[PDB]
């Protein structure tokens, strides 16, 4: 089929700059086809540029679409709070056919910050289910590119963890992340030194925060 | 008497007029820099061949 | 005004079949189509098929084009979704946006794009069981954690399926309130933390309480979040 | 018993290309050929 590829994947830019996300067709379309929809997180796509250049009823002139054969281009300028937001693109086949594109997050404001690392000791009570979970916190922390690395007794554990963050903070623009390590009672027993590793471009060296099990 | 529209054939030849309107009216052809076609003096054999 | 309305949120077992309900107010609905797309988790909208109000003609997904059968009732101006054999990676959002003007001769290319979307309605397919969460507390750690910055939490663990809906001293604690979204753990059950900073000082004097409420399971759970003492 | 019937129909294949009449861009067609050559082999005769 018509494959779409969207090019930057992700984009950071300071509000009030201008910004250019890219769709590269796979082979030639007519301008008539390849629209550009918004996706904003907890919320229904919108459409912002309808055909190739011609902009949809309250849509804001600020959003302007270009683009001929293989590569069309959505120009924003004037970047304002509500743009930020993911951004498709797509086009129709003559047996209707919808063909999409991966995807341009424009994650952006700037000004990186030190993450705030805590880290959280199972409870008893979950240790009398059978189970136990251990829960490292990276808090109001710009970039959201972070490496936490979990050490038992400073041996490194793979495979045993999971990781969930949040979206941008309305407030401060920061990113918040958690990452939990499951393991059974009996292996959480087995060992008294428990840390979690944070490298993060805010930090020059590289921030661990440890508990020994037992011990308060 | 009564009257009422068959939908399938009037969509389907619709469809037809609408594929290749499509074929025409989208194609854009892009060009940029060319010969001048307008001439202010008389400059006899170069004028002669672009003009042409 | 133009409006699309959707169906309700849906839980199904694998291997059942899930009908899904669009429905159009405002525009005539037969002159445009209504077309289905859907958002798996983290991943890019996904176009599912096609279904014309003024003919009966319908387009398909190649992956879905033997699983998926799609129906249009002019009263009143409702498009159904019908998908079988539900599997695990069928889990997303699914929309319903307007289509092509099936009418009239199209110049302009706005009936040629998705215009009014819907608001979207969320299938989930998994077997497990119903289930209510299990609330573990996030202790304050010693040495204050902090010169002034204090974090306690709570983890929401063992629960299925989604939504929890997680408030802090009954709504009082609103600053520095964080949830993060649920990940689906291996046993097939979704697991999810909720943490907010508090200033040093004020642990001893504000007790801290979370409210958890799960309403498919019809179970609320408020646990209170103090330092562990020896 | 009495009463039989015929049928009158065209061959079909799995795999076939795809041309464009003035009507649709996508119309698919038994066997076709390209006209169009458009590889070489990178030496002179
Ligand atoms: C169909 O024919 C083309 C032309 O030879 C060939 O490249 C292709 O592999 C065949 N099979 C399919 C599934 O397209």
């Amino acid at each position: 089929e018509i494959v779409l590829t969207q090019s930057p994947g992700t984009l950071s830019l300071s509000p009030g700059e201008r910004a250019t996300l890219s769709c590269r067709a796979s082979q030639s379309v007519t301008n008539r086809f390849i629209a550009w929809y918004q996706h904003k997180p907890g919320q229904s796509p919108r459409l912002l540029i309808y055909g190739a250049s011609s902009r949809a009823t309250g849509i804001p002139d600020r959003f302007s679409g270009r683009g001929s054969g293989t590569d069309f281009t959505l120009t924003i300028s004037r970047l304002e709070p509500e743009d930020f937001a993911v951004y498709y693109c797509q086009q129709y086949d003559t047996s209707p056919r919808w063909t999409f594109g991966q995807g341009t997050k424009l994650e952006i404001k700037r000004t990186v910050a030190a993450p705030s690392v805590f880290i959280f000791p199972p409870s008893d009570e979950q240790l009398k289910s059978g189970t136990a979970s251990v829960v490292c916190l990276l808090n109001n922390f710009y970039p959201r590119e972070a490496k936490v690395q979990w050490k038992v007794d400073n041996a490194l554990q793979s495979g045993n963890s999971q990781e969930s963050v949040t979206e941008q903070d309305s407030k401060d623009s920061t990113y918040s992340l958690s990452s939990t390590l499951t393991l059974s009672k009996a292996d959480y027993e087995k060992h008294k030194v428990y840390a979690c590793e944070v490298t993060h471009q805010g930090l020059s060296s590289p921030v661990t925060k440890s508990f020994n099990r037992g011990e308060c | 008497r009564g009257q009422a529209a068959d939908l399938k054939s009037t969509q389907a030849a619709i469809d037809q007029i609408n594929g290749k309107l499509n074929r025409l009216i989208g194609k854009t052809n892009e060009k940029f820099h060319q010969i001048e076609k307008e001439f202010s003096e008389v400059e006899g054999r170069i004028q002669d061949l672009e003009k042409y | 005004q133009v409006q699309l309305v959707q169906s309700a949120p849906e839980v199904k077992r694998p291997g059942a079949s899930v009908r899904l309900s669009c429905k159009a107010s405002g525009y005539t609905f037969n002159t445009y189509g209504i077309i289905w797309v859907r958002q798996a988790p983290g991943q890019g909208l996904e176009w599912m098929g096609w279904i014309s109000a003024y003919t009966g003609n319908t387009n398909y997904a190649q992956k879905v084009q033997g699983r998926v059968t799609m129906t249009t009732d002019i009263t009143t101006s409702t498009a159904y979704l019908e998908l079988r054999g539900l599997r695990s990676d069928d889990t997303a959002v699914y929309y319903c946006a307007r289509g092509l003007l099936q009418g009239a001769v199209i110049l302009d290319s706005y009936h040629y794009a998705l215009d009014f979307w819907g608001q979207g309605t969320t299938v989930t397919v998994s077997g497990a069981s119903t289930k209510g969460p299990s609330v573990f507390p996030l202790a304050p750690s010693s040495k204050s954690t902090s010169g002034g910055t204090a974090a306690l939490g709570c983890l929401v663990k063992d629960y299925f399926p989604e939504p929890v809906t997680v408030s802090w001293n009954s709504g009082a604690l609103t600053s520095g309130v964080h949830t993060f979204p649920a990940v689906l753990q291996s046993s097939g059950l979704y697991s999810l933390s909720s943490v907010v900073t508090v200033p040093s000082s004020s642990l001893g004097t504000q007790t801290y309480i979370c409210n958890v409420n799960h309403k498919p399971s019809n179970t609320k759970v408020d646990k209170r979040v103090e330092p562990k003492s020896c | 018993n009495s009463t039989a019937t015929l049928c009158l129909g065209h061959h079909a294949v799995p795999n076939g290309t795809i041309v464009k009449t003035i009507t649709n861009d996508q119309i698919e067609v038994t066997n076709a050929t390209e006209l169009v050559q458009s590889s070489s082999t990178g030496e002179i005769c």
